RNA sequence: CCGCACAAGCGGUGGAGCAUGUGGUUUAAUUCGAUGCAACGCGAAGAACCUUACCUGGUCUUGACAUCCACGGAAGUUUUCAGAGAUGAGAAUGUGCCUUCGGGAACCGUGAGACAGGUGCUGCAUGGCUGUCGUCAGCUCGUGUUGUGAAAUGUUGGGUUAAGUCCCGCAACGAGCGCAACCCUUAUCCUUUGUUGCCAGCGGUCCGGCCGGGAACUCAAAGGAGACUGCCAGUGAUAAACUGGAGGAAGGUGGGGAUGACGUCAAGUCAUCAUGGCCCUUACGACCAGGGCUACACACGUGCUACAAUGGCGCAUACAAAGAGAAGCGACCUCGCGAGAGCAAGCGGACCUCAUAAAGUGCGUCGUAGUCCGGAUUGGAGUCUGCAACUCGACUCCAUGAAGUCGGAAUCGCUAGUAAUCGUGGAUCAGAAUGCCACGGUGAAUACGUUCCCGG
């Protein structure tokens, strides 16, 4: 957008929890438009996360992403005429996506034989501010 | 366990552990198994020798392991001996079946050389 | 007993004119017709290179769409088969008769 | 007794027939679970009845052709919405509010010459 | 192209049509099951005695106005060039620029 | 840049085809071949009748050819003799019962083919081209044409370097499909080389589709 | 491979030449262009000068060569390296 | 118009003493409150003698162009022209309008063609957007040439309000020899007006007085 | 001030294997052309012979192709020998038709020269066609006015647009070419017509729209309606216009296409064709067989398949669109592990056929390994097309199981039904698609912003 700053479109709630954030999560996790595989993975991971965290699995997802959501991040600027880093705050809608993105890549790196398990394990460690998802969040805060 | 031929099969589904032998692949393996009556999902461990000897008997019918290695080597040596086109490309070390050799014939020429 | 008439053309104007004349003359003799029924038209498409030398990207796409109408006369009077034969047919329109 | 709707999504087209009933669904002479093994389709098909909160008052018999599993789900949703509106003509505002009356016009874009896919360009090379 | 090429094409077709019947019958005898392998042998020997330019698989569709051996279109019998002139001039009936 | 053929793009909107017969793919090619050679024969034979367009329409058992000339009495000769002769000739080429029905053009200065071939006939007679093109455009618009553009390209005046010269007057809106823009191209073979002329003649927007 | 229902292939001019050669005894190398013909059992021990496209190279038929085309023994490209 | 008739309307009003033009000294009564006061003793006879010429021109079938581009007084001048069946310019003056008479004729023809086309038909043949666009162009042309569509030949007389504002018009007229009748405030240059009326040109009341008196005398000149 | 130009994102290329093009090298020949963007899956929408322009040899000289002359033979059909074949040498049959009876036409052969022939050179002589900046918003003119004049103005400015789009301003007023609209397609509805398409109510049924039917619905294809900033509010010079709202299937050029201004590059093409000049003419033309265009120490470009668990394999099972078909597509049944074969129905095709979509889904297995990943390569054995698969085809079966474990600097595409992924079809074509051109399925992420990079 040089001329028209177009508004973002709306995502549809998930048919299992009506949660916009869950739908955004599965859209981020999706690969090659295979939505069904992604929803299977996410529901499996959420339910096992529920088993470890007891009640309120959707809420557990909320607090998991909360424990690793970023507040301040470095941003590049060429106004000086040379590359210039600056610490800037992040809008809530964007830090939601950043947290979701960090979670999914971290899960893929985890391995251990199943995406369902990787996602659940990363979420479970995220719920308690651990699993290296928080560490990646902590390092980009330190870079302020 | 021990099966005919020098190689020792590992402990996994028979259809798969049987492929270890140089002369047998997935279809010939299930053929051998069906002929011996043993199912596929069985493992090589937990399999009494009473059927292991039958397996080796039925695999004895087909050419396998060293005898196959000698047979293919004789066939390529004969090809080279005729002096036929394929014989030349075999002793030259080049694609034999008409593949492009101007580029990306690496599988037979080895790594790029200066 | 009935007669099926297939009409092919390259432009819907001509085919509609011809099929209107067919149904009109057939109704005129009193033979009962099944109307003009428009069957799916066919679209041949040709993507041909516009440039004589070295321009694969540059090319144009043409199409020949042929239109197809089907009329049907269930009770053909003997004043009809001769009549439709007498009726003039446009050069563009192609008419096929099948009892 | 009979109320008819016609909904189209992408390449699919669905006829929908609505009668007073206990909430029974049938699609191409099959049950809703017989047809859509995917749960998201199972939910988008029933969304309008949840809106109007009439999920045990109406039995609907529907048939759909063309498109894919999700395309057909959307088509039958747009059909049952039109059927409801022809049945009530006051749920119109609510269904519209939920964006169930729009007949989404999005369709697949044609391939273009010199382009591998619609709005997709072959890889450029510098030197 | 060169008049030699058009002459070659017309000769090839004028021989293929001639020997069509004999070639067909001979190929029949050859591929025919139950055929005595001596008859099949005589047929496969006789086949290569006919002019090699009798096989239809040996012809090449050329532009019926320039003889161009490339960019041919069976529907019109012209190369990819002359079709465009005939079209843009309104000579190919019902042919127009497509758009969808 | 290059421009789409104006006649070839208005076929659907305002321009009729010049061969309106129908045939399926079985005998489509040879129909085209036959009509091509017959119209080229007619052009070669009526190089003085000043023909503009040769439209061809085929009944199932017949070939019908309509000539658009500016000199009807010429092509029909005396008592329709030569026209019957060439009807026999086209019967030979098509191998089919033939019929020829000439048609006249009332404003020969309003025919891109006619004015283009006249320009070329002048050029090959070694006349200064600017005079030719400007005379043509003046005559055309004097006969009430909404617009006309003439274009000549080649070794004009035996130039060592070929130049492009055009002259427009009136309105010639190529981009408007609704426009009745008649266009044709001619070539003149001189000692220096071959010179190409193009003529656009816009005779007014045609409101109300094809018919 | 050609087929089995059609048997091997050979052009009859070479066939006539080879039969006239064998029936007549030892002969000069047969000068042929038919790279497409296949070596039959009868031509064992013969010597065929088969065209490589620029020259007829000699090939002394042995029983091992039976079931192969003649062209397989007349390379058509010269190459030594770079 | 009598001096009392003008004075009540306020014809004596003039632009601030800060803003005046040198040639207007003979026509200026004096100053009050830093305001130029126009002398009606000169204004009344000159206006009467101009009315004589306007009556003469209209009584020899003259075409009269009322000119004024003030946003306040546009409708007044238009109605003034309509009350005597005379042509008028009530919107911003177009540069070289008289000098480019040939150019304007094509615009009038286009305005006439558009109004004729709407009455004749073929709007249905045009696309609904195209027909609406043609109507918008006709409306714009009517806003541009509502007064002079029936001008025919160049006018025989000009009436100008605030001659300084309309200076292009008077320059054109002088270049054509067409006489200029103009209400000339103290800030204007009176050289271009052959029959000059020095008076207020902004005030709606005095402007309407000028227009009504002129139109009454023009109808009188027409009646004979 | 705009532009996927960057940023923000998603997936790539760059590493591997192979496919393909090019440079180079090689070669008897590896035919020619295309070469920064804008050459390099380009001409070529398809090189085994043919194609084919190249090479080697074998052959012809008014000629393979055209007209003209005579002279002699119907034409044509069937075989035989030599030869790799062009070709020679024959040997049988026919020896016809029209004709005012002479002849003519028909072709065939021989001779005579006029001539033909050239994919030989020149795209810096050219026409025609095309690329490109760029679908960019520009390029101009008439009259007027200004200046002594070259010229200027308009076309700049304020705003605003996708836009020289629009409104004001302004000595400019208008116009032309572009922009936009008119065209196609798509999203809603209406009317008309209902078979080969349709099945709601009907009865009837072998449960098959299949048969009585029914004309509703889907759909088909003609005609028509619909969107206009039209309405509302707010903003704004009350302006243009922008923001939001209503209703609406659709809202602000709805989506996509076609459409390419003046010109720029002596850009590309004399090998589509045409063409000025030049050149060749018992050969630079013509015919034939074989070879080559497929080479291989290399280098570059574009692709394909992968490195796996969001996966592989097994079993079960669901939902498309758009096309093609007569020397064609070819069902059914039978045979074969299979490619296929045999038999043979139907269909010039809303009817018959290609042709059962695949991702998906359900169950089971595989447990992170060079693996039940990967499929290269190679051996063996086949099928089919075709005179003919050695050079040099496609495919099947058994066997074999390289590299490869996510790819350096650098670099590319993409703003929504898009990218990504999954299949399907078509052209060319006897056969030969990882290319091309089309079709649908599933279906995202991101865009704060114009400071930098690049092009206008
Ligand atoms: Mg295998
Ligand atoms: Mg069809
Ligand atoms: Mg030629
Ligand atoms: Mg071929
Ligand atoms: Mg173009
Ligand atoms: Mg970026
Ligand atoms: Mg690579
Ligand atoms: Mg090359
Ligand atoms: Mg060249
Ligand atoms: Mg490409
Ligand atoms: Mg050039
Ligand atoms: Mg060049
Ligand atoms: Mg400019
Ligand atoms: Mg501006
Ligand atoms: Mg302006
Ligand atoms: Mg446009
Ligand atoms: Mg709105
Ligand atoms: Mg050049
Ligand atoms: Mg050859
Ligand atoms: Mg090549
Ligand atoms: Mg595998
Ligand atoms: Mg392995
Ligand atoms: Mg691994
Ligand atoms: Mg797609
Ligand atoms: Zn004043």
């Amino acid at each position: 957008p040089r001329r028209r700053v177009i508004g973002q479109r709306k995502i549809l709630p998930d048919p299992k929890f009506g949660s916009e954030l869950l739908a955004k999560f599965v859209n981020i996790l999706m690969v090659d438009g295979k939505k069904s595989t992604a929803e299977s993975i996410v529901y499996s991971a959420l339910e096992t996360l529920a088993q470890r965290s007891g009640k309120s699995e959707l809420e557990a997802f909320e607090v998991a992403l909360e424990n690793v959501r970023p507040t301040v991040e470095v941003k590049s600027r060429r106004v000086g005429g040379s590359t210039y880093q600056v610490p800037v705050e992040v809008r809530p809608v964007r830090r939601n996506a950043l947290a979701m993105r960090w979670i999914v890549e971290a899960a893929r790196k985890r391995g251990d034989k199943s995406m369902a398990l990787r996602l659940a394990n990363e979420l479970s460690d995220a719920a308690e501010n651990k699993g290296t998802a928080v560490k990646k969040r902590e390092d980009v805060h330190r870079m302020a | 366990a021990r099966i005919a031929g020098i190689n020792i099969p590992d402990h996994k589904h028979a259809v798969i552990a049987l492929t270890s032998i140089y002369g047998v692949g997935k279809t010939r393996s299930k053929a051998i198994l069906a002929a011996a009556g043993i199912a596929e999902d069985v493992k090589i461990s937990e399999l009494s020798e009473g059927q292991i000897d039958t397996l080796r008997d039925e695999v004895a019918k087909f050419v396998v392991e060293g005898d196959l290695r000698r047979e293919i080597s004789m066939s390529i040596k004969r090809l080279m001996d005729l002096g036929c086109y394929r014989g030349l490309r075999h002793r030259r070390g080049l694609p034999v079946r008409g593949q492009r050799t101007k580029t990306n014939a690496r599988t037979r020429k080895g790594p790029r050389k200066p | 007993q009935r007669i099926r008439i297939r009409l092919k053309a390259f432009d819907h104007r001509l085919i509609d004119q011809a099929t209107a004349e067919i149904v009109e003359t057939a109704k005129r003799t009193g033979a009962q017709v099944r109307g003009p029924i428009p069957l799916p038209t066919r679209k041949e498409r040709f993507t041909v290179l516009i440039s004589p030398h070295v321009n694969k990207d540059a090319r144009d796409q043409y199409e020949i769409r042929t239109h197809l109408r089907l009329v049907d006369i269930v009770e053909p009077t003997e004043k009809t088969v001769d009549a439709l034969m007498r009726l003039d047919l446009a050069a563009g329109v192609d008419v096929q008769i099948s009892l | 007794n009979q109320y008819y709707g016609t909904g189209r999504r992408k390449s699919s087209a669905a006829r929908v027939f609505i009668k007073p009933g206990n909430g029974k669904i049938v699609i191409n002479q099959r049950s809703l679970e017989q047809y859509f093994g995917r749960e998201t389709a199972r939910m988008v098909v029933r969304q309008p009845l949840e809106l109007v909160d009439m999920v045990e008052k109406l039995d609907l018999y529907i048939t759909v052709k063309g498109g894919g599993i999700s395309g057909q789900a959307g088509a039958i949703r747009h059909g049952i919405t039109r059927a409801l509106m022809e049945y009530d003509e006051s749920l119109r505002s609510e269904l519209r509010k939920a964006g169930f009356v729009t007949r989404d016009a999005r369709q697949v874009e044609r391939k273009k010459v010199g382009l591998r896919k619609a709005r997709r360009r072959p890889q450029f090379s510098k030197r | 192209a060169k008049q030699s090429m058009k002459a070659r094409e017309v000769k090839r077709v004028a021989l293929a049509d001639k020997y069509f019947a004999k070639r067909a019958e001979l190929k029949a005898i050859i591929s025919d099951v139950n055929a005595s392998d001596e008859d099949r042998w005589n047929a496969v020997l006789k086949l290569q005695t006919l002019p090699r330019d009798s096989s239809p698989s040996r012809q090449r569709n050329r532009c019926r106005q320039t003889g161009r051996p490339h960019g041919f279109l069976r529907k019109f019998g012209l190369s990819r060039i002359k079709v465009r002139e005939a079209a843009m001039r309104g000579e190919i009936p019902g042919l127009k620029k497509a758009s969808w | 840049g290059q421009k789409v053929h104006p006649n070839g793009i208005r076929l659907g909107i305002v321009k009729p085809w010049n061969s309106t017969w129908f045939a399926n793919t079985k005998e489509f090619a040879d129909n085209l071949d036959s009509d091509f050679k017959v119209r080229q024969y007619l052009t070669k034979e009526l190089a003085k009748a000043s023909v503009s367009r040769i439209v061809i329409e085929r009944p199932a058992k017949s070939i019908r050819v309509t000539i658009h000339t500016a000199r009807p009495g010429i092509v029909i000769g005396k008592k329709g003799e030569d026209v019957e002769k060439l009807r026999k000739v086209v019967a030979d080429i098509a191998g089919v019962p033939a019929q020829i029905n000439i048609a006249e053009v009332r404003k020969p200065e309003l025919d891109a083919k006619l004015v283009a071939d006249s320009i070329t006939s002048q050029l090959e007679r070694r006349v200064m081209f600017r005079r030719a093109m400007k005379r043509a455009v003046q005559n055309a618009m004097r006969l009430g044409a909404k617009g006309i553009k003439v274009e000549v390209s080649g070794r004009l005046g035996g130039a060592e370097i070929a130049r492009t010269e055009w002259y427009r007057e009136g309105r010639v809106p190529l981009h408007t499909l609704r426009a009745d823009i008649d266009y044709n191209t001619s070539e003149a073979h001189t000692t220096y080389g071959v010179i190409g002329v193009k003529v656009w003649i816009f005779k007014g927007e045609i409101l109300g589709g094809m018919a | 491979p050609r087929s089995l229902k059609k048997g091997p292939f050979i052009d009859l001019h070479l066939l006539k030449k080879v039969e006239k050669a064998v029936e007549s005894g030892d002969k000069k190398p047969l000068r042929t262009w038919s790279r497409r013909s296949t070596i039959f059992p009868n031509m064992i021990g013969l010597t065929i000068a088969v065209h490589n496209g620029r020259q007829h190279v000699p090939v002394f038929v042995t029983d091992e060569m039976v079931g192969h085309k003649l062209g397989e023994f007349a390379p058509t490209r010269t190459y030594r390296g770079h | 118009v009598s001096m009392r008739d003008m004075l009540k309307a306020g014809v004596h009003f003039g632009h601030q003493t800060r803003y005046w033009n040198p040639k207007m000294k003979p026509f200026i009564f004096g100053a009050r409150n830093k305001v130029h006061i126009i002398n009606l003793e000169k204004t009344v006879p000159m206006f009467n003698e101009a009315l004589a010429e306007l009556n003469k021109i209209a009584s020899r079938k003259g075409k009269i162009l009322f000119v004024g581009t003030k946003r306040a007084a546009s409708e007044a001048v238009k109605d003034a022209a309509l009350s005597c069946d005379q042509f008028f310019v009530n919107h911003r003056w177009l540069g070289g309008m008289l000098t480019n008479w040939k150019t304007v004729r094509q615009s009038i023809k286009r305005l006439k063609d558009l109004e004729t086309q709407s009455q004749d038909g073929t709007f249905d043949k045009l696309t609904k957007k195209e027909a609406l666009m043609r109507t918008r162009e006709l409306e714009k042309l009517e806003n541009s040439l509502g007064g002079i569509k029936d001008m025919g030949g160049l006018p025989d007389a000009l009436f100008v309000i605030d001659a300084d504002h309309e200076h292009i018009a008077i320059k054109e007229a002088n270049n054509l020899g067409i006489p200029v009748f103009a209400i000339v405030d103290t800030n204007s240059d009176p050289d271009g007006v052959d029959f000059v009326i020095p008076g207020n040109d902004d005030a709606i009341r005095a402007v309407t007085l000028y227009l009504g008196a002129v139109a009454a005398t023009v109808r009188e000149g027409r009646s004979q």
